[PDB]
């Protein structure tokens, strides 16, 4: 479909018969516009006290993100976890609740196209708990740019249990905005990602929010092929089979290769 | 936490 799908080598798996079928992916974002003809939202929950409906995306964020998961893993079961409000901001508690819901709800993949500058013990316990449970936890690295020799990587992405996804363009080049550091795991396409928008729309968005779902989507592709495989197995598969870009501080392991990861 |  869109360039980022080809880039990650997704199509090669679609042809072979691997589309993410029977994989449960939670999008912990501003909701998903379930009304979108293309989007099949299987369920969800809201943790935003003022925004009761998970299936309503007042931002556009969550709908775009969900769209990306679906283009990579078209047969995957999408779950909308509303943690962010119309403004794009959310409480750490709302987020924790969203992680907890995903665990309790037997999610296979968590997508967190979100990040903050500071962490919490409650945050780390939650993410680490998702991992202990067998969930593949995906998060954007952040859009912090550089800070000399300092890690720019936001939370929950900073955490080792969480796959930290940075951004590349269609030329395999690091996006200027892309958070850097030892904590950066993988690179996925995040420059001008054309996806689903609320109210039967499509539009381009840039950021690590865009890169993350490509990995969340890639993870669902591997689980469709290897149903038996642990989160640990999925993650290793992804990280170990990458297209090596520059330095690890900037690129991590490089670009994901869904085709090589699926063996 | 903010949208990425």
């Amino acid at each position: 479909v869109p360039y980022g799908v080809s880039q990650i080598k997704a199509p090669a798996l679609h042809s072979q018969g691997y589309t993410g079928s029977n994989v449960k992916v939670a999008v912990i974002d501003s909701g998903i516009d379930s009304s979108h003809p293309d989007l099949n939202v299987a369920g969800g929950a809201s943790f935003v006290p003022s925004e009761t409906n998970p299936f309503q995306d007042n931002n556009s964020h969550g709908t775009h993100v969900a769209g990306t998961v679906l283009a990579v893993a078209p047969s995957a079961s999408l779950y909308a976890v509303k943690v962010l409000g119309a403004d794009g901001s959310g409480q750490y508690s709302w987020i924790i609740n969203g992680i907890e819901w995903a665990i309790a709800n037997n999610m296979d993949v968590i997508n967190m196209s979100l990040g903050g500058p500071s962490g919490s013990a409650a945050l780390k316990a939650a993410v680490d708990k998702a991992v202990a449970s067998g969930v593949v936890v995906v998060a954007a690295a952040g859009n912090e740019g550089t800070s000399g020799s300092s890690s720019t990587v936001g939370y929950p992405g900073k955490y080792p249990s969480v796959i930290a996804v940075g951004a590349v363009d269609s030329s395999n080049q690091r996006a200027s905005f892309s958070s850097v550091g030892p904590e950066l795991d993988v690179m996925a396409p995040g420059v001008s990602i054309v996806s689903t928008l609320p109210g039967n729309k499509y539009g381009a968005k840039s950021g690590t929010a865009m890169a993350s779902p490509h990995v969340a989507g890639a993870a669902a592709l591997i689980l469709s092929k290897h149903p038996n495989w642990t989160n640990t197995q999925v993650r290793s598969s992804l990280e170990n089979t990458t297209t090596k870009l520059g330095d690890s501080f900037y690129y991590g392991k490089g670009l994901i290769n869904v085709e090589a990861a699926a063996q | 936490a903010l949208a990425l």
